[PDB]
């Protein structure tokens, strides 16, 4: 039932742009918070963003703070992430998965129960 | 980040214990660990969260516990279907948020 | 307490900005006697209702207070030095009359409640 | 003003905490002429003591406002969806409401002064 | 809500203290009737200028509130221990009863609207 | 007519938990707050921890924050150390000591006054 | 940490004078500097706090002065019981509390 | 029109304390931020101060945060730079400007528009 | 800090271009830079503020840019007064406030 379909993968320079984005379908968008987490080809999973179900609470790893940045649609049920200045480790496989934080409402979530195709970045 | 084995050899119908050690601040002072099952080539899979919590539609063989700043999954009755790479994840905090370990193939 | 009441109606907003206890101050206090107590209840309403307003916002015990809500261009085109060195509050109050309650709704709900709901969530962190 | 009043009454207690302030802002408005001025007095003094009780707790200004005082699974052991995606407040206020004056005491006097003595000794470091 | 009230008025300024609450809490509630409600409305107006008071110093919600105003040796030379272990507030206020206007006008404008704007114009950077 | 008197000391294996523990008699023990200061056998002083006088603000030495706990009983007149994960840089006789700060309404107390017997700690 | 002279040498009825510099932000910032005395086999004794204050039972030899971000204690008419190990301390903050210097030994 | 001379520069020793002054004339002195920027004989600038038209919000630079200390007179039209423990490094010379921040009532001043003679500090 | 290029050299009527190169902190987070001319033996003038905007009684052939974290100046119609010590300064946040770059010897 639950579905995440990553697109926007390519084959970047650089120091170039690319915005990668997950499509869902299969519950309620709008009462998960999202994540991004990559895996390099020869290493294991590390994790890059999170965002807060709503939508306004924004959190990424210590290399990526200022580089890149996450936003989702709830209307559209689509995440996206704005990469900038794409260095040479930023060369990894990116899933969008569900879960890191909730809301005050629901009871902790800090983990990835769902995620994703996968989408494969190389720069 | 955290330190996991590189490799864990089992035999079918035995168990197998991988191990997750971590520093005080993430291990020791959050019981939030989560375990993830990553068949090769395709994505990762929730197995284990909140240390002892499993998810819906995942076999009682796999089980969690964490002992001070180290947290271990117990695999019993191990199957083909069990070959995987292994990740360990802990939240560590509101400024770094997770951690995640190194891979671990599990070869029956 | 009454010295100095108004007397930056005519300077100009920046130099009228810095007397705000001042007018802050002047806001609080047989059937004459029902009247009078009439009046005094109508104050009474009055400030509380301002209060509430200012803390709905963010803005409890702040006679300056910042917010997230960016000026839009529509309500007023005007540079700083126009609005702050070349323009007293009331020439202000009356340009932006007919946009005050768009303002005060863009700062009742959305930017107070959003604020206020993230750091519950933060808190929750 | 008026718009919206009550309308998350039959809403969960989730979907009827985004809409407090329209609550807040209804709170606040001869022989006949004393008797609607006790009425107008009243509420005055009603809504200065919920804004003194909230400025006792380190919530003034504040429409959710989180605290130091750990749940007592006593006064309800109900798990966060079943209290916040499946009852109402009326609903709540009806399970605690014998449970609300150990809570008030609990917030009243020992967290809130303690908290404050606390600031004022790390503002002497 | 009545029990303890003045109950550390004997007791030396730091055991009185710690119980300000108490005395918060009791600071709000025919010709016979509107007497009675000039009463309360009195008591209504002199709470909320109080409040108001505390509020043009930073010091809203709080019982206990620091500032950035240094004491004057002219107002009062003595030690911390006579103040606060060997005094009760009520001779402390006899005390300094002829220089409470110079502190709050220090309070007042001085204080409190220098560190406004800096926080505003830090809010800039 | 001060008395402070450590107990608990003993021989501990890397990475064990200990509780050290100290008793006051001669004065009013609500009013002061206590500090924990450590001597290596070969090296001078260093301060560990602090806690006030009514006991609910803590400070630790950067080495041993998330390790080391700091508590008071107020009515038992006794101060407490909890150590877990004791390292091998945590060998030292530790003393007791009144002082360290104080309340608003009594004057700055950035000293210690009064010390205690001394408890060695070996691991 | 501050630093302090490893050991002073004086002679009966004379003066001798311990120092212990530090940098801007513990002693040219704070005039919060005691001086502690722990004589070989016991633990230490409150000599000078507050750079110059005396605590009471202490007789007068003992003195206390600063001079930028530099303290010394002055001990007058040497005594048999002076032999001991003098450490300063000094308040650094509320961030980092207590630095205390390294031992120095008084032989008298 | 606008003039600001700098006075007091002199030759101290390492460790040694210096108090610079700027005098301006030709505008409103207490409408503007003032800085002080140092250029050393043989490198490039670098900005050493800010200080607010009012006179209540002081920056450093993180060498000389402890040590430097600027100040302004809005009524003898004076700014001021009491520098104590001066380094080597020290050694530059020092230009009074104009600028660097400004009121909430103004627009941005993030630069330098009006500078001075300069003064030379040797230590 | 920034890095500006050592020396430009131009000859009389064409045009010059210095470069900024900066992280993304400073010229790539705040469209706030600035260009000062220093002749040798005066003090700094300022030439360029906010990127692009020019002071009053600056001729138009001083001209300023910015693409990414990367800011130039243009100088058309190089004359003699032109030659001087040149610095770019961007402003890095309310942490660390202005950052300067080496200076440029023009040449004409
Ligand atoms: C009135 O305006 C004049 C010049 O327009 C100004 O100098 C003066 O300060 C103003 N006074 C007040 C009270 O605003
Ligand atoms: C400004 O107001 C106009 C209507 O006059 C509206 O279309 C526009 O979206 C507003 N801008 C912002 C940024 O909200
Ligand atoms: C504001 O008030 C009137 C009344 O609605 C409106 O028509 C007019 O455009 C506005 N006036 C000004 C001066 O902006
Ligand atoms: C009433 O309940 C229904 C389903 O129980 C829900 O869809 C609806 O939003 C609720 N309406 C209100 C106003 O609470
Ligand atoms: C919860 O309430 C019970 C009484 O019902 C009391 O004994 C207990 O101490 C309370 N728990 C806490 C944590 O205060
Ligand atoms: C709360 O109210 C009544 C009245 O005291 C009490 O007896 C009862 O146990 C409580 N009711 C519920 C539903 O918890
Ligand atoms: C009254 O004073 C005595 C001693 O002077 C003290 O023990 C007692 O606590 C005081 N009581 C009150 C209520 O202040
Ligand atoms: C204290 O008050 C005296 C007058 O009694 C005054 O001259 C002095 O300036 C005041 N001190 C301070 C620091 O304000
Ligand atoms: C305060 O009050 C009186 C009345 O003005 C004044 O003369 C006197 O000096 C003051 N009293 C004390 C005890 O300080």
């Amino acid at each position: 039932e639950v579905q995440l379909v990553e697109t926007g993968g390519g084959l970047v320079q650089p120091g170039g742009s690319l915005k990668l984005s997950c499509r869902a379908s299969g519950y309620t968008f709008s009462s998960f918070a999202m994540s991004w987490v990559r895996q390099a080809p020869g290493k294991g999973l590390e994790w890059v963003s999170l965002i807060n179900d709503r939508g306004g609470l924004t959190f990424y790893v210590d290399s990526v703070k200022g580089r890149f940045t996450i936003s989702r649609d709830n209307s559209k049920n689509t995440l996206s992430l704005q990469m900038h200045s794409l260095r040479d480790g930023d060369t990894a496989v990116y899933y969008c998965a569900t879960g890191g934080m909730s809301s005050a409402l629901q009871s902790s979530k800090y983990y990835f129960d769902f995620w994703g195709q996968g989408a494969l970045v190389t720069v | 980040a955290l330190t996991q084995p590189p490799s864990v050899s089992g035999s079918p119908g035995q168990s197998v214990t991988i191990s997750c050690t971590g520093t005080s601040s993430d291990i020791g002072s959050y019981n939030y660990v989560s375990w993830y099952q990553q068949h090769p080539g395709k994505a990762p899979k929730l197995m284990i969260y909140d240390v002892t919590q499993r998810p819906s539609g995942v076999s009682d063989r796999f089980s969690g516990s964490k002992s001070g700043n180290t947290a271990s999954l117990t695999i019993s009755g191990l199957q083909a279907d069990d070959e995987a790479d292994y990740y360990c994840s802990a939240y560590a905090g509101r400024q770094t948020f997770y951690i995640f370990g190194g891979g671990t193939r599990l070869t029956v | 307490v009454f010295l100095g009441f108004l007397g930056a109606a005519g300077s100009t907003m920046g130099a009228a900005s810095m007397t705000l206890t001042v007018q802050a101050r002047n806001l609080l206090s047989t059937v004459w006697g029902i009247k009078q107590l009439q009046a005094r209840v109508l104050a009474v309403e009055r400030y509380l209702r301002d209060q509430q307003l200012l803390g709905i916002w963010g803005c409890s015990g702040k006679l300056i207070c910042c917010t997230n809500v960016p000026w839009n261009s529509s309500w007023s085109n005007r540079n700083l030095s126009e609005i702050w060195d070349n323009m007293t509050w009331l020439q202000w109050d009356k340009e932006i009359s007919n946009y005050t309650q768009i303002i005060y709704g863009l700062l009742e709900e959305s930017q107070n409640q959003q604020e206020k709901n993230e750091q519950d969530l933060l808190a929750l962190d």
